[PDB]
């Protein structure tokens, strides 16, 4: 019955491992969906309950289920930074290169939110390092923008295009300079960033560093 | 006003995140900040009640950063239960998806009404205060007292106060010294989670000679 | 022994550096650590006295790291004056060249002799201790008291004690609770510089019911 | 008389700006030397007294004076991290590329001791970035060994040979891996470090990371 599925969706979201097992022991649909088409595996991965995630997977959960926004359980585990849940989803066959309606992959969200270990394991399971979202942003764009130094090095070492341009013609050097991340600018420059590249406005990372008022980045970019 | 201070403290803790908190356990405000441009939809579900919408408010802040926020009505602000949140763009693309508990994000106002008084014996000071105004569960609010001294001394004492006690006795004070006292508040565990309030307005005393 | 603990704390502060300190103001020990191989000469000059040599001692430590150190004799350990140091290799090549003041690098032993006693009124505890043993200038030693509580409470109070006072009165304590007390020592300013001693051996009390 | 020079050496070492001026007003040799051939400018730079350094320089101090160990005042200001004293010495004509009996230049000592701003200004005044000391060590060897991330980036960006070998055939990658500096290993690898290079013992940075017991560096070097 659908009620057992609704109770299962509530039990998984509430982190009640015993109630989850009781409901499925009574025939609850493990792939039950709410009005957002989110399965209990979505909610278990969102709240970081590794136990329920493993129980749902052991009972046949659709590991690649997608909700109406295009997000999958691995998207949620990667954004929230749940390392162990990311691993078990991946080895169950979760698609590391699935993208939501933003065009963002779990590597985008992990690189944006600064989850270094998850960035590594996603790449280790074959994540496209140069994936572009709907805005042309790549994981390096997001990591350089949000000041995640180690992730920038990890992405670059695994073949990230340092001179990648998004829908506005901005490189990671543009975003890093716009947010004042000095050492990331140094790393990008070292990795071969085109310092003379200008966005759709015609501004380089230097022109941004002057408009920002940062003398240090202005002296570096020249 | 006082809300801007708390929002700034949380934004530095989690940039690019959807931050929720409660000041007095009778409401809930979730907010985030992003770059420049109803293009967003805030929907929430609370303990087997139908998915409702929340009116998002938009205001600029800092260097062209736009802050969107939703204050859930007082009817849907019950604590100790899961509350699921979804921010979705107009295109149906995702933006945020979280599951929070209302009681786990309490950011109290600072305690008020400080009164510091010298004891009848030299070196001791009796400090009293009031809970954060218009806040329930005052029996569950724990405090911390800070004692600072002039001339570069900085903070010389930090004393944690029990739940529901709004009184503090301080000793070991140097004579002929201007001491300054402040207290902050926090919701005790395990029933409530959160961080310390801002420090109260201070009161000062010049200790006698001994 | 007790010396190894202090040397380890300083080495983490300044790797590859020539670290000097004094435990009791009656001696001075300078040391550094480097990789594996009398190949070094330690010479010093003190306040218009002729340049003398100091016998360097060599011992291994950690993962193949060799530690060289010199303990200046008690005759050349006067404080409040510049003392110039030079470590030179056998080839005459430089290694270290510093100018220190003996009183500015004091690392005291921990205070000893703690005695915690419940007061005649519930909630108060009188704590007493002794200065670091065999240390002069006990009038110039300031202390800090730490009050910890069980069951994950951690440190609940930190009270700084005046110069030369070896007594502390603590209040605002929860009843029926095991509290643990420790104290550390430091040389007060402006005459002496340095860091806190290690925490003393602790003493514990179970407060009564109130 | 020599006594005024001895009193001046004591006054400069003691940071007594008034006694320094009184002694030179009475004809004290500003370039007086102790038994180590250290001038008052040496001691003023060692203790970080910018005022006395400027007074001595204004009265004709030998800005490039060397003691019997080969160290100059700029060596001392660079090791101790005295930024303002390094600047005034340099603009008075201090030789940025002078070396002591260790073959070390002020860039060696600043890079070893982690003084990032001094590393920059020394390079800005023409310091040889690839200078080798008596052990074949370069500033990048010392910075990578002691875990100074920003200095590694600064040296590399200013033309430091990433694959430089010292008297033992060790590269900066060897020293960084030997001391467990992960991000510096990532930077060196990104800058083109030869991961297969082996020292005079025949060990690569990987072989060092295994002998050290560091699994993380071992997984990076492969
Ligand atoms: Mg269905
Ligand atoms: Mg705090
Ligand atoms: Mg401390
Ligand atoms: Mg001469």
């Amino acid at each position: 019955h659908s009620d057992l599925g609704k109770k299962l969706l509530k039990a998984a979201r509430a982190g009640q491992d015993d109630e989850v097992r009781i409901l499925m022991a009574n025939g609850a649909d493990v792939n039950a969906t709410d009005i957002w088409d989110a399965t209990p595996l979505h909610l278990a991965a969102l709240i970081g309950h590794l136990e329920i995630v493993e129980v749902l997977l052991k009972n046949g959960a659709d590991v690649n289920a997608s909700d109406i926004t295009g997000t999958t359980p691995l998207h949620l585990a990667a954004t929230m930074g749940h390392k162990e849940i990311v691993e078990v989803l991946l080895k169950y066959g979760a698609d590391v290169n699935a993208y939501d309606l933003n065009g963002a992959t779990p590597l985008h969200l992990a690189a944006r939110m600064g989850h270094a270990e998850i960035v590594a394991v996603l790449l280790e399971y074959g994540a496209d390092v140069n994936a572009q979202d709907a805005a042309g942003m790549t994981p390096l764009h997001l990591a350089a923008a949000n000041g995640h130094d180690e992730i920038v090095l990890i992405l670059l070492l695994k073949g990230a295009d340092v001179n990648a341009k998004d829908a506005a013609g901005m490189t990671p050097l543009h975003l890093a300079a716009a947010n004042g991340h000095k050492r990331i600018v140094l790393v990008l420059i070292l990795a071969g960033a085109d310092v003379n590249a200008q966005d759709k406005f015609g501004k380089t990372a230097f022109d941004i560093s002057i408009d920002n008022g940062n003398e240090d980045l202005a002296k570096i970019l020249q | 006003p006082k809300f801007e201070s708390k929002a700034a403290l949380l934004a530095a803790r989690g940039p690019e995140e959807l931050l929720c908190f409660t000041e007095r356990l009778e409401d809930l405000v979730c907010f985030w900040e992003e770059a420049a441009s109803g293009q967003y939809s805030f929907s929430y579900q609370l303990e087997d009640e139908p998915w409702k919408l929340c009116r998002l408010h938009q205001a600029p802040t800092a260097r062209g950063a736009v802050r969107f926020w939703c204050s859930l009505p007082t009817a849907d602000t019950s604590s100790f239960v899961p509350l699921e949140l979804r921010v979705t763009a107009a295109s149906g693309a995702p933006r945020y998806h979280r599951v929070i508990h209302i009681n786990e994000v309490v950011l109290l106002d600072a305690p008020v009404g400080l009164v510091a008084r010298l004891a009848d014996e030299s070196g001791h000071v009796v400090l009293r205060w009031l809970p954060p105004p218009e806040t329930p569960m005052t029996s569950h609010i724990r405090y911390e007292v800070d004692v600072s001294a002039g001339q570069g001394a900085g903070s010389v004492q930090r004393v944690e106060i029990l739940e529901g006690r709004t009184e503090c006795v301080l000793s070991n004070l140097r004579g002929r010294t201007r001491y300054t006292f402040a207290v902050r508040a926090r919701m005790a565990e395990p029933s409530f989670g959160g961080f310390w309030s801002a420090w109260s307005e201070p009161v000062s005393l010049l200790t006698p000679s001994d």
